[PDB]
This record gives C-alpha cells, structure tokens and sequence, in this order.
C-alpha cells in the first residue's frame, strides 16, 4: 500500500499571504492530487496531475514537486480560502492541513 | 564554400504520429463461400496475397496501447456492421404476448428448478382473420411472470421490439485485414519483450495488419494471438486498480464446451414471408451446458502467471484468485458465442487458487440464453434461433482480464479477480503491437549547391 | 548469370539510414504514396484525402523552383542560425526522424523564403526578356 | 558473431560428417530471398565452391565435384546454415566460408547492383 | 451540468443495513464510473469501492468486502439516456461507521484518470 | 564445369602503379564474373561486379575491361590496402568455379 | 525591431487593382485555390468538382508552354486586331475583369494559337535533336 | 500517368527524349518500318514483354542524371 | 533610451551627385534603421526601412548601406526633388528615437 504523510498540519498564516503546503509520498513514480474541504461543505478539487488545475480554478494555486515531494503553493490568500487540504495518490488519503486565520 | 544553400528532397521517407481511417479487407477465401453466409464476405476488398511487411533497421519509435487510436475504430465498425447486418431481417413485434407457460415435461426436483417453461401462446397467422394456437419452448432467463393462473411474457417487452436474426447469415470469426490507404503507413513493433509502452527498438512496416478473429469474450479471451516464448502481463498503470489487466500466455490452453441437450427446429409463420424459428421437442436428455478443461495445464498456466505476477509486486506476496464480485450476468460469468449460440459460462471453478512465495479434467456448468443485448444500446436487442443438433466447439484460451482488488490496510496478499467489463480491452489484446503513421514527403536539408541561373 | 538473388528494397526502407542512403531510394517512396453500403463511401473519402495531399505537395512544390523533379537547388542561401551544424555530420550521421525534430519551428520561413526567391526569379526571368 | 560467421568442429575424424553451422541472417522483407553457399579454401587448389540452397525453397544446389556426398540445410528461425559432408577425407582440410548470394535491386522493375559478400572462414583440418 | 443527487441523511440501529441511492444527470451516463467514498471524523476519507454502470462490473476496498454491495438500474427509453440510479448497501452495521458518505464521478479531460473525481454529491450522513 | 584461369599468381609493382589481371574461361561466361579482394587470412570481399560495374564502397582505382571469355581487372594508383590476393568468379552455369589467386607485393 | 504591424494580405485583394499590382500576389491566390448520411457525398461532390477543375486548369496549362510556372511567355505574336490597345494604358489603369469582359470573344482562338505554336515547338525541338 | 511520367527525363511535356539507349534485342526493327507501316496495336503487342525493364531503365537513367546534376552544381 | 546622431544638418552639392548622410547610434540597432523624406511643411515620407531595402515607390537613388550603429544613406544623381530634410529612425527598443535632420541645398 501507499503512505501519504503530510508535514506542517496545522498552518496559521494572515490573508493577503502566502503558502506552501508538502505532502510526502512512499511510492514515487506516480501523480497526485489536491482537494480543498471548506468548514462544514462539500469538497472541490483543486489539483489533478499535480500541475493542472481544475475548472473554477483561479491561477493563485500552483501545483510542483516530483518524486515523493510534493508541494501546493497559495499565492496572495483569502478568507474564502482558509480550508482544510488534502493530498490523494489513487485511493489513498492524507490526514488534511488545516489552513488557519492567525 | 562555408555558406549552405537550401535543398527541397522530394519523398523523403519521414512519418508523424496521426490519426486516420483505416480500411476493412478480409480474404478471398471467405468469398469462395458466398452468399451473405456472414457479415463483410461481400463488403470488403479481397486480401493481397503477399502480405509484405518490410524489417527496419537503426529505428526506435515510442508506442502506446492505451491512447491508441484505431481500436476505437475497430469497435465503431464493428458495432455498426453488427447492426447492419439486423435491418433485412424480421422484427418480432407480434411476439411480445401473453404467453400460457407451463412447466416442461421432466421429473421436477423441488429444490432445483426446470431451466425450461413450455410457452403456447395465440399468433397471427398469414391470414389477418385466422389466429393458431402454438407452442414452444424457452428458458427462465427469457420470461418473467406478469401478475392461480400462471402467464408470463418476455422480459424486453417494454424496452424495444426484439430483431430476429436472420437464420441464414451465422456468427464464426473471420480474419479482417485493416489496411491504410495511399500515403499512410502501419507499423508493427517485433520486440520480444515490449510491455505495450514506450520505445520498441525493432519495428517493420506493413500494408496490411495480420489475421484479427474478432471474439466475443468478457473474461478468458478465445482464439488470440499467442505470446512468444513467456507470459506477459500489460497494463496502463500498475498501482491503477481501476485499471484492467491483459495477461497474453505463451501456451493455449484447451477448452472444450457443449450443448448436449438434441433440439428440434420449429418453424411458425408469422405473416407474409416471415418466419418465427422457436424450440420444438428435446430429444432426449434434459442436460446442463457445460465446458471442460484440462486440470494440468491449467494449474501449469496460472503457475506461470503467478511467476510473471510476482516481478510487479515483489517476491515475497501472496498471490490469490477468487471469482467475479457482482454485476449484470455477462461481467461476473463468462460470455461467449459457440456457432449462433451465446454460452454464459461459470468461472469459479477456475479462479479459486492461493499462492505462497515459497489426467482430470475442471467441468463447469453453464447458461443459455436465447435474447441478447449486445453492447447494452437503449432499444436494440436480438433473438437468437435454435440450432439443430448436439453443439460442441473447442477453442483455446489464450489470456485473460484481470483486475487488482482494493487493497488498502496494510494488504499483505493481493486478489485477483476476473471481469470483462469494456469490449475494448479484447481488441487491444490484437492491435497492441501496430500504430498508424502519416508519409510527410519533401524534406528539407542545407548543400553546397546554388542553382545555376 | 544463373543462381541469382534479390533483395526486394521495398516502400518506407530507409528511415534509420542516413540522409545520403535514403537520397537514392526516395524515388520509389514517392512512387508508393499515391496508389493504395456506407463503407464505400469511408474508402472513397480515404481515398480522395489521398489525392488531396498527394496534389497539396504538388502544387507546394510547383510554386517553388521546381516543377516535377525530386531534387531541387534554389537560390535562397541557408541561414546558420537554424541549426548551425556542417555539412559533414549531418549528411553522413543524423537520420531523418532527428532532422525533422531538429528544425521543426523554421519550416514555415523556409517555405516563405522559397516561395519569395521563386517570385523574384520569375520577375526577373521576365525582366530579361523584356529587352528581347 | 558477425554475419556470415561459420562456427562448428574444426577437426573431423576420418571417413566421418563434417557438420558446421553458419550465423545467417532473413532478408529485409519477407519477399528477399538469399542463396546461401559453402565455399572452401584449400592450400593446393584456389577456392572452391561446396553447395548451397536457396533460403525460399528445400533443394540444394551443390558442386558434383564432391559427388553428392554434401547434406546442405538451413534453419532460419535458428540462424543456421549447416553443411554435412560425408566421407570427409584429409583432401576436404580447408578453410570454409559461407557466403549470401543476393542482388540489391532498388525499384520493382531492374536488377540495380548484386552483393556477393562473404563472412570470415573456419579452416576444418581432416586427420 | 453534471448533477449528482444522494438521498437524505439517516439514522440506522446496530447490525442493519442502509441502502443509498445515488442518482446521477446531465451527461451519458453509460460512459464513466461511479465511485463511492467515506469520510469519518478524526480518520479523513477512506475509499469503499467503484462499479462501472455500463455493466455493472465492480470492486470494492479489501477491508470492507463481504460487507458492501453495488448494484445500478440504467434508463431504457430513447427520449431520457443521460440520467442513472446507482446504489450502495452497507451491511454490518457498527457504531464505528458513523460517517458521512459520497458518491462521485471523475473529470472529463483527456489527461485526467479515474481517481481524481471532479463532480461530487452533497452527502450523506450515517448515524448508527 | 567451366575452367577459370587467373593470371598472374602474384605481380610486384611499386607504390602508383596501373597494374592489370587477366582472367580467361573456356567458355562462354559473356559478363558474368566477379571480382573478389581477400586479405590474407580473411574473407574475400567484393570488388567487381558483372565484370564491369563498380561496386558501391570500393574505390574508383578498382575499374574492369574484358568480355566473353576474356576479363581484365585494373588498378590505377596501386596502394597498400591492395595487399590481397584476388579472385574472379564465374557465376554463369552451375557449378560455380572461381580464379586461381593474384597476389599484391 | 520590437513595435512591429503587419498587414495581412489576404486571399482576393487585388481585384479592382491594376494589372502590375495583382501581379505580385497572384501566387497566393493560386495557393488558395486548392484545399478548403448524405450530407459527407455532398461536400464530397463539392471537393471533387474543385480537384476537377484545378486539374483542368493544369493540364490545360501543360499543353502549353510551360508546365507549372505561373509566368509563361510564348512564341505567339499578340494580334493587334483583338484590343488594339498599347501597353501602358492595359498595363497601368484597366482592372482584370474590365480586361476579361474586354476580350472575352477570342479566348479561345488564343488557345489555338498557344496549343499550335508550343505543338510546332515540339516539333522542331525533336528535330533538332535528330541530327544529334 | 502523371507521376508515371514525372519521375521520368520530362514532367510536363508530352514528347520526350531520354539518354537510355534502344536496347536491339527488344524488337530489332529499323526506323522506317516501325516509322512508315506499323500501326500502334500492333507496336503495343510487338513489345509487351519488355515494358517494365524499360520503365526500370528510364528511372535509373533519372535518378543517376539527378545525381550527376546535383554534383555539377557541387562545385560551384 | 537609445541616441540617434544624425549627420549633417546640412549638406550642399550640385545636380547630380552623389551624398551621403550618416547616422549612429550609441547601441544595438542592428538593423532596425528608417530613411525618412520630409518636404519643409509637409509630412515626412518613406524611403528606407531595415536599413538596406529599397521601398517600393522612391527611386533606385536611394541606396542604403551600413550595420549594427552605423548606417550610410547615398544618394546617386541628387535631384531637385531631394530638396527635403531627412530622417533616421530607431524603432529597435522602446521609446521611438528618430535623427536630427539632414537638409539638402
Ligand atoms: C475459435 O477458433 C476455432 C477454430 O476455427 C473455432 O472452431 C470452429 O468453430 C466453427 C463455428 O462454431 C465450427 O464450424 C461449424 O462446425 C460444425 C461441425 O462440422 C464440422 O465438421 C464437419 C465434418 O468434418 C465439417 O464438414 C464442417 O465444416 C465442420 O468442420 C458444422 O456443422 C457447422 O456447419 C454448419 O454451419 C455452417 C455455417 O455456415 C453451414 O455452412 C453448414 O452448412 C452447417 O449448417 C460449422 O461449420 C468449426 O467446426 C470449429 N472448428 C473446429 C476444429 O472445431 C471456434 O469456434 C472459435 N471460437 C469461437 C468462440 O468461435
Ligand atoms: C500511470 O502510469 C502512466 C504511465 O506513465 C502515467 O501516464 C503518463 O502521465 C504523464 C502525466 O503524469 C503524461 O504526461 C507527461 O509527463 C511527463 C513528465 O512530466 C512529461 O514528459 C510531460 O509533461 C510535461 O508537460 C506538462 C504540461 O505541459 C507539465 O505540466 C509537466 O510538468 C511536464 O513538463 C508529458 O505530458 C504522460 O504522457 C503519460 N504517459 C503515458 C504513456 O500515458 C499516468 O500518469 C500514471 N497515473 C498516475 C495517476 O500517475
Ligand atoms: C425423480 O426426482 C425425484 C426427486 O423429486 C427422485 O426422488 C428421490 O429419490 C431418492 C432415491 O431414489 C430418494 O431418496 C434419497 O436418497 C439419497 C441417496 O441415499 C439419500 O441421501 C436421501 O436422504 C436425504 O433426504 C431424506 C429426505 O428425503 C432425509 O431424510 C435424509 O436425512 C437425507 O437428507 C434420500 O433418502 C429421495 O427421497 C427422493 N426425493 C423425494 C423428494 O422424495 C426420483 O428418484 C427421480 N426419479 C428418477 C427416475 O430419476
Ligand atoms: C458457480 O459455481 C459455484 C460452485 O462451483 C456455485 O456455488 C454454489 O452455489 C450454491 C447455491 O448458489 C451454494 O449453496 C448451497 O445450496 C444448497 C441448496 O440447498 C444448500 O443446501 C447448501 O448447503 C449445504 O452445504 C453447507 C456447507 O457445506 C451445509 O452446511 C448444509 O447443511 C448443506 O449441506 C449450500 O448452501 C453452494 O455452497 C455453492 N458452492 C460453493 C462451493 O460455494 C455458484 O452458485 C455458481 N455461480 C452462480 C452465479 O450460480
Ligand atoms: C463467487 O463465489 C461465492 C462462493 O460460493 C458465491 O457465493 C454464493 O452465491 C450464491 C448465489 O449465487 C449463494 O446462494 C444462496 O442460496 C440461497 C438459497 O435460497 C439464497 O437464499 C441466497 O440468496 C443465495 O442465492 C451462496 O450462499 C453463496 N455462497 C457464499 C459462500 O457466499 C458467489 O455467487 C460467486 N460469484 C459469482 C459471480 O459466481
Ligand atoms: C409443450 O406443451 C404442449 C402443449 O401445448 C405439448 O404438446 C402436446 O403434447 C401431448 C403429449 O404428447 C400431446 O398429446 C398433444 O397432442 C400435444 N399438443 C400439441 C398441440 O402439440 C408439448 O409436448 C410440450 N412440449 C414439451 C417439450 O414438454
Ligand atoms: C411448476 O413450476 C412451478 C413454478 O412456477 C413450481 O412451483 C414451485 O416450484 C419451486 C421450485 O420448482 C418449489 O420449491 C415450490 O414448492 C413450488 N410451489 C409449490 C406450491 O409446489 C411447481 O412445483 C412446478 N410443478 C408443478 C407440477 O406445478
Ligand atoms: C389463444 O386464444 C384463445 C381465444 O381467445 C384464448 O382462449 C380464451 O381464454 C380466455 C381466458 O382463459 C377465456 O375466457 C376464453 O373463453 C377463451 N376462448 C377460447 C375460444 O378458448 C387462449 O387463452 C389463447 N391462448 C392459448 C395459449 O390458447
Ligand atoms: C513498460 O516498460 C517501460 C520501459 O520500456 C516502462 O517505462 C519506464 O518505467 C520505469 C520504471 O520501471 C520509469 O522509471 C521510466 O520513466 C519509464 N519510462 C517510460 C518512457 O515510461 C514501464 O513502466 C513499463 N510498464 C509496465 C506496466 O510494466
Ligand atoms: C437429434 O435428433 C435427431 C432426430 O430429430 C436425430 O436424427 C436422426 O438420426 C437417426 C440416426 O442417427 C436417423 O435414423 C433418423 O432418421 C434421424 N432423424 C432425423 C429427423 O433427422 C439426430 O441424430 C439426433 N442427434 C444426435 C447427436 O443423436
Ligand atoms: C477436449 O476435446 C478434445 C477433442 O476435440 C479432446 O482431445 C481428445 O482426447 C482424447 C483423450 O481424452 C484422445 O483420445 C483424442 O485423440 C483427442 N482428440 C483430439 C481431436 O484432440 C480433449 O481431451 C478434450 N479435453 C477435455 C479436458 O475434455
Ligand atoms: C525476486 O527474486 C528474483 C530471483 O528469481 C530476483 O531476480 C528479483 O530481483 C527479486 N525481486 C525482488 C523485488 O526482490
Ligand atoms: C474452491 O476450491 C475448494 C477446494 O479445492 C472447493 O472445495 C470449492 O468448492 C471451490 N470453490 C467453489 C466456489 O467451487
Ligand atoms: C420492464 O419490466 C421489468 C419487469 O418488471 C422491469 O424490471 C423493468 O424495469 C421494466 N423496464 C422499464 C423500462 O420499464
């Protein structure tokens, strides 16, 4: 099986910021995805194929990494985007980042 | 001298990657035995004699069975030929009646049940005014009970008028040649051991593509190309479980199946020059259909795709085959067509194996259905007639689809279960080692030439 | 001579080859390029887009310096700065599927810089008939 | 091995087969044709010509000098091009070559070139 | 559109056995799969199972077989092919399954797989 | 059978000479002979075809006269990698009889 | 040079010109001539019909002197009996289809007249050719 | 017919000399009886077994005068 | 910014010969150099973009050589109706810098 483990889980930053969220995989060779869950709302994916992004996606999310590093990188934060984070590899998950208003 | 002039070179052998229309062509051979006896013994062009593939050398090209084109081309043509070999022949719109089915004639086992109801019904006749009273027979798949009196109906009497096929024209494969046309060119990869992806280092160009039996097999695909001197598993991607996977073996192995059950052919006539053909007396036994194979070769061969099995996965897995999970009846069995009859046939006698990293013969019982509903359209299903006599067919199976069950929970095992799924996944175990390429003529390359004036 | 052979030097033979071997059978894979109830109508439709790439590349050539012929010397000299590479390394080393990667983003001022040279030749061919 | 390459025993016994085998090689279609030929090299005489086959069909054509003592057979899935000369006296001590007789003709109509070339010898000594 | 519509939240007794409804719209339904999800709080998601609808031919995760079921029922009519019902019924049922549940359906691009699902239904909530 | 003579069995020249082989039959071979060069211990390699036409890969210096019965190789600007000893080839009826072997020095 | 227009001079833009100013950019109108259940056997009827008439035009071109330039002198003298009308004025101010509309009475004559002087050309070339 | 003739000496004309030379052993008939008296059925069922050798014939006399232009211009 | 010298502001010759203005330029402009016509009053007219090719409409008098920041235009055979002020335009870089003008007696 696959191990997905993400680093910094709870992030406190301001809006107007930046960010950078890392997942770590254990078996590299593939893509991954990411997924924004607001408070208490249905899940929207953010990124698929680890740099595309998806329909109703602003430019502000990009999507790097190889290997088993990955990063997802939020330029210029809003309110609307202080969420929670996922990573997925093909029917794994990671425990989520929560991104919170310092 | 150091100053190069522009040179135009005219054919210059150069191809990219393209997208076009291959043409249907099957053998002259299948024409000698004329007169609409299958589908494309009239609407193809007869074969070249000489199929005239041509050895490269020095070359490289990177293949992919996956985004292919042209196996999307094969199942359209085949779907609309399929269909086009239906509009000739009778629609059973008087059919869908009520039906007084009884029980057939046997020594009933309470427990079992009678795979046969005895169905007479009122038809029209050729006359408008007269109607008849006849009979015949049919299977519990094909009925159902509408609601003391017992009257039935068939079950696609409220999707789509059943088109009978027409009894003259028979199902048997035969070899289709896809040729391009002028200007195009189909490239076969020799490679022994090329998995299906990325770069072969030994192809050779080709006219026409080699024999194609088109099949139609959901799990345990029949008559295919045999692999060379090992098994070879394919797939998109591995960790994929929503991927299915194609293990081509080296060696077939035989697989024996037959209707035993002596039937009687009844013609009942619907109208002016339309004709019902429908069951008549079982001569006989009342037996179940079945299939045979070998225990040996088969323990052999799924210890041979267990050794191929454990280069993806590592060595020390334990490796095991449990049957199809759940579904419709043609994705969970296996579905075949022994000469005009379609066979559902169990395989849990097959994939019930388990594997550690350290003269009999396996029967199984089958299903027959009459109705289909052949790449599962909206409003288009087909009976079938009865044919006379014990049917048998032997066959080799040359592969398999697999597909990887959902491992998660720190899974020390990995299961294996079988599903046909997508008919695309049989034709790209035939059309895996071609590509279709454009000729783009006239290169252009610097010499030490200015055109005299 | 009795006891004699033949390889059959066959259409499309010559792709991992270099330049100057394929030079001389290109011929016959400019031979081969032409030849070759709705299924009628797909072959047909195969058929006349045959022919429609088969007279686009004759009327694309027939603008140009040369009319039929398969080799063809123009008066346009090589700009170096598309591949700045000699003559030696690639008429004896490169293969074709490389040079055609290797200059895939010039082929279109190639084409303009032809066409513009056959232009000029021909008002000055007629140019120097004026005087006649 | 390089083509053309005769391999096999390089002594035979007297009154014994000569069998030697040779790296051939398929066209580059399957509508070539090669003629492949066993050819010696003696000390005393100049080259001489064995036999051969037609890579197409199953007859031999083969020098009666040697009186149809040779079996000359052919495996192409194999890459092999085999001689089994009988009776091999000490006069049959020579260096063998295997040759491909072929023509490179370009286009469908004329004869265009023949290649003739021959692999590296494998000198059998009879005693 | 693509409208994914799942039934209402329920409230199930120990060792029953819930059947949810999944009801899908606005494109060809025959084409693409539908898989199923979970999401349990203080454990993130964790996936159950896929079927595709064409057949009905499914898999489900290794941990939760024998318990799970997958069934679909197309649309047999000429004048309404784009909507289809699938199903899950969740059997051997724990206080520990007390979750919120989701049916959902991958992107249409060329680049993109099976695993990342673009359309998503509103969920379900179980409550044992 | 048909007999093929080559002459000489060996001929010194110095290093640039146009030097000439005969080769002769007893019978009618019109232009069916090869030429053949073989290094001593190697294999023979080819040098003329059709007694006439030169053979792509060899050079210009290996050109070729004669007809009928009577061949003549030539090589103008004798070189060092003419160190060899040379064969002509009858290839017209069976069986296939070849020269007797010039050699270089 | 950064700050750089363009104007894109398409197909059919030097109608109401003069006859010196299409000259010019004639060959890129004869370059768009070209390419461009039953409605598939209606636009194949309308692609046939073009590749008809372009290879029309082209052999009824190569009858003549020459075989796929688009500039063509020939050996025929211009009869002053058809227009009468001197160099500057046809070649400065009339337009292309005034000139159509202007001597669209002899056209066919002047086909005889090419077709006979490039036959006799053929002629003479071959016999020329004899003595040698 | 087209690219029959065009890989051949002439692209466009419809007369065309080439630098094969007229091999006898073909037909062996002087100029004036195949010029003056045969007709052309019976010319094409004189030589109807040497029609592709000559075909062969015209295309490598092309191609090596296509070879031998293009080193003309080498030198210059 | 990019500084255009244009040289002189004015020259005098008689009819019929043959001038040359000179522009430089303090950086690479390669190619990218206009000759402009201005009639006193009127406005400036075309005659040589890229530095070296002659446009269509002005005379072959009008003959431009020069690279990288030094550029020569000639006039052969001056004319009465080269009475005029001329121009050398930069246009390789932003902003558009032009010459300081050459007038013809
Ligand atoms: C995988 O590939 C194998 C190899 O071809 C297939 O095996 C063949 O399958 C076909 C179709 O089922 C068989 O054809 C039928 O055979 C019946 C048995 O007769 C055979 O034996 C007699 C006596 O030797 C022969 O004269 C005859 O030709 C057969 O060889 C016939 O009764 C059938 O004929 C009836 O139907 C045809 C249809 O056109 C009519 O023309 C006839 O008049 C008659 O009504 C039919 O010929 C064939 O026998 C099988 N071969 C073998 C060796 O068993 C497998 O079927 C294929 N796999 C799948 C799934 O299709
Ligand atoms: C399951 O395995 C298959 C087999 O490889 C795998 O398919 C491949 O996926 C990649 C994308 O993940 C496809 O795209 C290529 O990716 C490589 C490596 O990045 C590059 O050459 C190209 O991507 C470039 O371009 C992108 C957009 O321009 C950039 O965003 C990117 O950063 C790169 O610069 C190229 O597009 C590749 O074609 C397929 N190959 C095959 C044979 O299908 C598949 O992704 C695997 N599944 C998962 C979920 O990973
Ligand atoms: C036609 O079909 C009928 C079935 O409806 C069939 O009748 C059965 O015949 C057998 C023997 O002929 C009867 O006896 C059985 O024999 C087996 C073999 O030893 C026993 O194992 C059975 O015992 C089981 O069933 C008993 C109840 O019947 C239990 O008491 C016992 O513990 C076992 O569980 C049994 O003795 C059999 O009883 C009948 N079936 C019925 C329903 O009575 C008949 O033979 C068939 N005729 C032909 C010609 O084929
Ligand atoms: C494909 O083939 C497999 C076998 O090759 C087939 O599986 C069998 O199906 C039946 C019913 O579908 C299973 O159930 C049996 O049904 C009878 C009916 O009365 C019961 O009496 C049986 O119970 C006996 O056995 C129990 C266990 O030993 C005893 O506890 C009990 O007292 C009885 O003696 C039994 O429930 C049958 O078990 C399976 N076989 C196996 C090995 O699992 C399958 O149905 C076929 N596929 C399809 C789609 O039909
Ligand atoms: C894969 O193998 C398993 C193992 O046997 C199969 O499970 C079996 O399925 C049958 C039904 O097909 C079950 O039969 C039962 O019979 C009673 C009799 O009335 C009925 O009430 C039940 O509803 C059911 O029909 C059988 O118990 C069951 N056995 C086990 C151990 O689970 C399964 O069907 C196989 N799958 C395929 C696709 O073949
Ligand atoms: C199916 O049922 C029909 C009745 O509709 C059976 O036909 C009768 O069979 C009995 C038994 O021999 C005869 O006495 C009657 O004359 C038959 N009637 C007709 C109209 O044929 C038929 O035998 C049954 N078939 C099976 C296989 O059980
Ligand atoms: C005729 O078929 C009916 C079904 O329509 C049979 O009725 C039931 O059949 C099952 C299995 O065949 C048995 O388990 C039931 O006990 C049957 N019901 C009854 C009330 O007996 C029926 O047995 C068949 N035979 C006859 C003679 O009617
Ligand atoms: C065939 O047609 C006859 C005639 O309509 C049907 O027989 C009728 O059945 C109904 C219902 O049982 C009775 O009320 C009528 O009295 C019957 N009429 C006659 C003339 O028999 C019969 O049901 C139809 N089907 C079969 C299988 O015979
Ligand atoms: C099929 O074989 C190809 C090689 O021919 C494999 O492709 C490479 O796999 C390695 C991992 O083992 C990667 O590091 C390379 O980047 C892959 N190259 C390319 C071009 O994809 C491929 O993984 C094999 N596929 C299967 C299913 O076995
Ligand atoms: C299936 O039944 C038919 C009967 O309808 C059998 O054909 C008979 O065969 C015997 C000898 O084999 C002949 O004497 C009869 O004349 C045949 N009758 C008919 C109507 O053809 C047929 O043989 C049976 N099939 C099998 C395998 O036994
Ligand atoms: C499958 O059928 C074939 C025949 O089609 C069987 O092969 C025969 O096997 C017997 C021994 O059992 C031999 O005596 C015959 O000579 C064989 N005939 C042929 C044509 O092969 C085979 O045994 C069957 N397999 C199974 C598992 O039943
Ligand atoms: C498994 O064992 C084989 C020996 O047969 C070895 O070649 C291979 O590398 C091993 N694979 C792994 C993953 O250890
Ligand atoms: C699986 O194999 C066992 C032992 O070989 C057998 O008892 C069982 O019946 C098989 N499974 C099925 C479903 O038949
Ligand atoms: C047709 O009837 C069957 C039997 O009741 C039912 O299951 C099916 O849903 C019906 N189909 C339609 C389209 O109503």
């Amino acid at each position: 099986e696959i191990v997905l483990t993400q680093s910094p889980g709870i992030l406190s930053l301001s809006p107007g910021e930046t960010a950078t969220l890392f997942c770590k995989a254990s078996q590299g060779g593939n893509a991954m995805t990411w997924y924004q869950k607001r408070r208490g709302q249905v899940p929207r994916l953010l990124i698929y194929d680890t740099s595309r992004r998806a329909s109703g996606v602003p430019d502000r999310f990009v999507g790097s990494g190889s290997g088993t590093d990955f990063f997802l990188t939020i330029n210029k934060l809003d309110r609307e985007d202080f969420a929670v984070y996922y990573c997925q590899q093909f029917e794994f998950f990671g425990l989520g980042s929560e991104l919170e208003v310092h | 001298a150091e100053n190069l002039w522009v040179t135009v070179y005219y054919g210059v052998p150069v191809w990219k990657d393209a997208e076009t229309t291959l043409f249907c062509a099957s053998d002259a051979k299948a024409y000698e035995t004329e007169k609409h006896n299958v589908w494309a013994t009239h609407a193809c062009v007869p074969t070249d004699p000489n199929p005239q593939e041509i050895h490269l050398e020095n070359v490289t090209e990177e293949f992919n069975m996956w985004k292919n084109n042209m196996v999307e081309q094969m199942h359209t043509d085949i779907i609309s030929l399929w269909d086009q070999s239906l509009k000739p022949c009778v629609k059973l719109t008087p059919l869908c009646v009520t039906l007084q089915c009884t029980n057939v004639t046997n020594n009933i086992t309470d427990d079992m049940r009678g795979e046969l109801k005895n169905c007479s019904f009122n038809m029209t006749t050729e006359l408008r005014d007269k109607k008849q009273k006849v009979y015949s027979l049919f299977y519990r798949l094909d009925v159902v009970q509408i609601n003391s009196n017992k009257e039935y109906r068939l079950i696609n009497c409220n999707t789509s008028a059943c088109t009978q096929a027409c009894p003259k024209v028979s199902f048997e494969p035969i070899p289709i040649h896809y040729c391009a046309p002028a200007g195009f060119a189909i490239l076969k990869c020799k490679d022994k051991k090329f998995n299906g992806t990325g770069p072969c280092p030994s192809v050779s160009t080709v006219q026409c593509t080699h024999g194609i039996k088109p099949v139609v097999s959901t799990q345990l695909l029949l008559n295919g190309s045999l692999a060379e001197e090992e098994v070879m598993i394919r797939s998109e991607n591995i960790t994929n479980n929503a991927k299915n996977i194609l293990v081509q073996f080296n060696t077939p192995v035989q697989i024996n199946c037959t209707r035993p059950n002596n039937n009687t052919r009844k013609s009942i006539r619907i109208g002016p020059g339309q004709a019902f053909y429908a069951t008549g007396d079982i001569i006989g036994d009342i037996r179940q259909a079945h299939c045979n194979v070998s225990k040996a070769t088969w323990n052999e061969t799924l210890g041979k795709v267990v050794k191929q099995l454990r280069k993806h996965f590592g060595n020390n897995t334990i490796i095991r085959f449990a049957n199809s999970s759940g579904g419709d009846l043609e994705v969970t069995t296996h579905s075949f067509n022994c000469g005009g009859e379609f066979f559902y046939c169990n395989t849990s006698g097959l994939f019930n194996s388990t594997w550690i990293s350290n003269n009999d013969s396996i029967t199984l019982p089958c299903r027959i259905k009459q109705i289909i509903n052949m790449w599962q359209r909206i409003g288009q299903c087909m009976y079938a007639p009865p044919i006379q006599g014990v049917i048998r067919c032997v066959s080799n199976i040359t592969g398999l689809i697999l597909t990887r069950d959902g491992g998660s929970t720190n899974s020390t095992t990995e299961t294996f279960r079988p599903g046909g799924g997508d008919m695309r996944d049989n034709w790209r175990s035939e059309l895996y080692k071609y590509k279709v390429v454009k000729i783009e003529p006239l290169g252009v390359a610097p010499t030490r030439c200015k055109r005299r004036v | 001579a009795v006891g004699i052979g033949a390889v059959f030097l066959g259409f499309l033979g010559a792709a991992g080859s270099t330049m100057g071997a394929a030079s001389m059978t290109l011929t016959v894979q400019a031979r081969n390029l032409l030849s070759g109830t709705v299924w009628g109508i797909k072959q047909l439709q195969a058929r006349v887009l045959a022919v429609e790439r088969y007279l686009r590349d004759q009327q694309l050539l027939g603008i140009w310096g040369c009319s039929g012929k398969l080799i063809c010397c123009t008066n346009v000299p090589w700009n170096s700065s598309w591949s700045n590479r000699n003559l030696s390394e690639i008429w004896d080393n490169m293969t074709w599927l490389q040079w055609d990667k290797e200059i895939s983003n010039y082929t279109q001022i190639i084409y303009g810089l032809l066409e513009e040279s056959q232009n000029q030749q021909e008002k000055n061919e007629q140019d120097l008939l004026a005087l006649d | 091995q390089v083509q053309l390459q005769v391999s096999g025993p390089g002594v035979v016994r007297p009154s014994e087969t000569l069998s030697l085998t040779c790296e051939v090689s398929s066209g580059s279609t399957s509508r070539d044709f090669f003629y492949w030929s066993w050819v010696r090299q003696t000390p005393g005489k100049g080259l001489e010509w064995i036999g051969g086959m037609y890579s197409n069909s199953e007859e031999t054509n083969h020098n009666p000098s040697l009186k149809s003592r040779v079996i000359i057979s052919k495996d192409t899935s194999k890459n092999e091009f085999s001689l089994r000369l009988t009776s091999v006296t000490a006069a049959d001590t020579a260096v063998y070559f295997c040759s491909s007789r072929a023509k490179i003709y370009y286009s469908a109509s004329y004869s265009g070139g023949r290649i003739d070339v021959w692999g590296p010898g494998l000198l059998v000594t009879v005693s | 559109q693509v409208q994914l519509v799942q039934s209402g939240a329920v409230i199930k007794t120990p060792g029953s056995s819930v059947k949810i409804s999944c009801r899908a719209s606005g494109y060809n339904f025959r084409d693409y799969s539908i898989h199923w999800v979970r999401l349990i709080p203080d454990k993130g998601f964790e996936w159950i199972g896929w079927i595709k609808p064409l057949w009905g031919a499914v898999s489900y995760a290794r941990q939760l077989q024998g318990r799970v079921s997958m069934t679909r029922q197309l649309s047999q009519d000429p004048d309404d092919p784009d909507w289809g019902v699938a199903y899950m019924e969740f059997s051997g049922l724990t206080p520990a399954d007390t979750a919120e549940y989701f049916c959902v359906r991958r992107g249409s691009c060329d680049y993109c797989g099976d695993f990342p699902w673009q359309y998503w239904g509103q969920g379900t909530v179980v409550v044992v | 059978d048909i007999q093929m003579t080559q002459s000489p069995s060996s001929l010194s020249a110095s290093i640039g000479d146009r030097v000439t082989v005969t080769c002769r039959a007893s019978q009618g071979i019109d232009k069916d002979l090869s030429w053949f060069q073989q290094k001593p211990g190697k294999a023979p390699t080819l040098l003329i075809y059709t007694a006439s036409t030169l053979q792509t890969g060899v050079s210009s210096r290996f050109s070729g006269s004669g007809s009928g019965t009577d061949f003549s190789l030539t090589i103008n600007n004798l070189q060092p990698e003419d160190v060899a000893t040379y064969f002509c080839q009858q290839d017209f009826s069976f069986p296939l009889t070849f020269g007797g072997g010039t050699k270089v020095d």
